[PDB]
């Protein structure tokens, strides 16, 4: 069968940079009796249905801007999109039809931002939450540019990394920053057993780890 | 134009037996092929099968072979789908595309606006609100961020709001993550530090798969 | 330009008009009588003998079932055609040898019995191993199965209405030769009257004069098609040492074929909105062999009066 391979798969684009997206399948799918070279690209943007931008991978849509252009043969693909405009924020998938249906990986698109400056807050479980028999730590961490970032629980300088939840903000339009909210579930009986509950967080933005003690 | 509607929202037990329509009136029905897609929530899109509605002909992914079963109606002009296998693993977003077809599919020119299909065991229960405030001995700054946790409520449908906070400006709302059955969400706003104990914020929490809009206000410790 | 099917379409009623079984029986009855009067001119004897000695009938099969798909696959592929040309061209090729094959002999004048006795086994292959050849060579065309939708009561149903009047046409002449002018008479006539019949009844039945919308290059295939399959079987059986009175019927058996079959497949796998003018191109092609077949016998009549 064929397998289709998204090279990028994550990059941001401001304002006019190219994009030169690539997927390269796995074996030649271009027919040789007829030469149209089978693969299509679609636009998902978020909360919506897919659309499709290219077919026979250099012909564009009616509808679609003149910006979108396919251009590729054989196995190796591009599609550039020139002037990145602000609503072209999507996921695209160059899907192939030459011998069975495939879709790609999918590539997402963000806005570059000058620099990350993440705020971080520790809360304690709330008063009432213990008396339901439960418990769980919370701390969130705000406005930070970069994706890749980490979140651990030391405790007593013993690192458990078990029962810890983790959730993502989605790029708010008003500032191309995004959050992350981190959780730490634990049932009553062990609660207070080991106080301390330390977060470390650890980000590129500076080398050395921003780093958060709790007390009672 | 040409619009293909879709079945609806479906939530069923792990005991599987559902059926999904995607009813497409913009074209001669029989020209085209329909065919299925299935996107776990950022996943990216996986091909299913289609169906050729002129001679009741499908052809299906390998794994999807046992599971998937795709019949068509000429007469009311909808295509189906139906799983009858269903476990856990299984809920995503499902969408109809059409495709021309002479001796192989040519590409997805229209697509359906989908349908989320929900699998667990059901026992929607009301939601309980947690509110978080800090106070446990740090110095606090110019601006404390607070929120309020939500626990153990099934149906996605729930919104916070801060309608004494910050309102729509400085606010996140986290995104909430299936755990246990039953999942949990986290809604965070900032306020100045000289503003709040002025002026109290609360925290409001709309839950319409039920009856529930209970309201507290966060105390500093 | 996107890909949107034809604006072809066709009437409603065209499924099962009264018009169309009346066409249908009118055929029937047309290669009924054809059959018999062209059994009438044979004996048991010599298809015996034809049979016992297999080097017609197996120089026919080669010619019809291991080259001729061969080459339209071929051209196919050269001429750069679409799916669906490409697929009608193949299925064309795949066809077993048509009756109009034993008209065509008998105006060639050859060896009836051997060509009554590969038309009837290269139906029969063609039921053996249609479905095995056509999926073999139809790889990146019509991803589907395509092996189930091959008739195969039709092909049963040919075999049986060829063979009949066959049959009888033998059974009279061994027994009782006596009424051999007023039956073949009242056959010419009645013939004679079904094909008048026939062209007015077409005329109004088929319609849309459409057909020149064919891209030419599809005509030129379905032209090269007939022509080769006759040069083909002309010259795999003359440089094979056969002697000329056997090896005309055996070219111009290997040339015709029948088409009826390609369009019950191309109906059956497509709609006649997706199918644009291919739908009426095995008309064309057979009316085309027809054509080509006259101008044979132009030739091989120009050829034996000097």
């Amino acid at each position: 069968d064929i397998v289709m391979t998204q090279s990028p798969s994550s990059l941001a684009v401001s304002a006019g940079e190219k994009v030169t997206m690539s997927c390269k399948s796995s074996q030649s799918l271009f027919n040789s009796r007829t030469r149209r070279n089978y693969l299509a690209w679609y636009q998902q943007k978020p909360g919506q249905s897919p659309k499709l931008l290219i077919y026979w991978a250099s012909t564009r849509e009616s509808g679609v801007p003149d910006r979108f252009t396919g251009s590729g043969s054989g196995t190796d693909f591009t599609l550039t999109i020139s002037s990145v405009q602000a609503e072209d924020l999507a996921v695209y998938y160059c899907k192939q039809s030459y011998y069975l249906l495939t879709f790609g990986a999918g590539t997402k698109l963000e806005l570059k931002r000058a620099d990350a400056a993440p705020t971080v807050s520790i809360f304690p479980p709330s008063s009432e939450q213990l008396t339901s028999g439960g418990a769980s730590v919370v701390c969130f961490l705000n406005n930070f540019y970069p994706k890749d970032i980490n979140v651990k629980w030391k405790i007593d300088g013993s690192e458990r990394q078990n029962g810890v939840l983790n959730s993502w903000t989605d790029q708010d339009s008003k500032d191309s920053t995004y959050s992350m909210s981190s959780t730490l579930t634990l049932t009553k009986d062990e609660y207070e057993r080991h106080n301390s509950y330390t977060c470390e967080a650890t980000h590129k933005t500076s080398t050395s780890p921003i780093v958060k003690s709790f007390n009672r | 134009e040409v619009q293909l509607q879709q079945s609806g929202p479906e939530l069923v037990k792990p005991g599987a037996s559902v059926k999904m329509s995607c009813k497409a009136s913009g074209y001669t029905f029989t020209s085209y092929i329909i065919h299925w897609v299935k996107q776990k929530p950022g996943q990216g899109l996986e091909w299913i099968g289609y169906i050729n509605p002129y001679n009741d002909g499908t052809k299906y992914n390998e794994k999807f072979k046992g599971k998937g079963t795709l019949t068509s109606d000429k007469s009311s002009s909808t295509a189906y789908m139906e799983l009858s296998s269903l476990t856990s693993e299984d809920s995503a977003v499902y969408y109809c595309a059409r495709s021309y077809y002479d001796g192989i599919p040519h590409y997805f020119d229209y697509w359906g606006q989908g349908t989320t299909l929900t699998v667990s065991s059901a026992k929607t229960t009301p939601p309980s609100v947690y509110p978080l405030a800090p106070g446990c001995g740090d110095t606090t700054g110019s601006s404390v961020t607070l929120g309020c946790l939500v626990k153990g409520y099934f149906p996605e449908s729930v919104t916070v709001t801060w309608n004494s906070g910050s309102l729509s400006s400085s606010v996140h709302t986290f995104p909430a993550l299936l755990q246990s059955g039953l999942y949990t969400m986290s809604s965070s706003v900032t306020v100045p530090s000289s503003t709040w104990p002025s002026q109290t914020v609360t925290c409001s929490v709309a839950h319409p798969a039920s009856s529930t809009t209970v309201d507290k206000k966060l105390e500093p410790s | 330009n996107a890909s949107a099917p034809f604006n072809f379409t066709l009437p409603p009623n065209f499924g099962k008009r009264p018009t169309d079984l009346a066409l249908s029986v009118i055929l029937v009855f047309m290669l009924f009588f054809i059959m018999l009067s062209l059994g009438c001119t044979m004996e048991f004897s010599k298809i015996k003998a034809h049979l016992w000695k297999p080097k017609g009938l197996a120089i026919a099969l080669v010619a019809q079932y291991g080259i001729m798909p061969l080459t339209a696959f071929v051209l196919g592929k050269v001429f750069r055609l679409k799916n669906i040309e490409a697929l009608a061209i193949l299925v064309c090729g795949c066809s077993p040898g048509g009756n109009l094959s034993n008209v065509f002999s008998l105006a060639m004048k050859g060896d009836m019995n051997l060509s009554i006795v590969m038309t009837t086994c290269s139906t029969f292959c063609a039921l053996g191993m249609m479905p095995l050849l056509l999926y073999i060579y139809s790889r990146g065309i019509y991803d589907g199965d395509l092996k189930d939708k091959v008739p195969y009561k039709g092909i049963v149903i040919s075999l049986v209405l060829v063979l009949i009047p066959c049959t009888i046409g033998i059974v009279l002449k061994s027994k009782r030769p006596q009424y051999m002018r007023y039956v073949i008479k009242g056959g010419m006539i009645i013939i004679l009257l079904c094909s008048v019949a026939v062209t007015v009844l077409s005329a109004i039945n088929v319609g849309k004069s459409i057909m020149f919308a064919m891209t030419p290059l599809l005509i030129a295939t379905s032209s090269l098609m007939p022509f080769i399959g006759f040069l083909l079987g002309y010259v795999l059986s003359a440089l094979f040492c056969l002697n000329g009175r056997c090896r005309r019927t055996v070219s111009m058996e290997t040339g015709c074929q029948n088409v009826q079959l390609c369009s019950t497949i191309l109906n059956v796998a497509f709609p006649p909105e997706v199918i644009g003018p291919l739908f009426f191109f095995p008309l064309l092609y057979m009316i085309f062999q027809l054509g080509e077949g006259l101008l044979l016998i132009a030739i091989f009549w120009c050829y034996e009066k000097f």
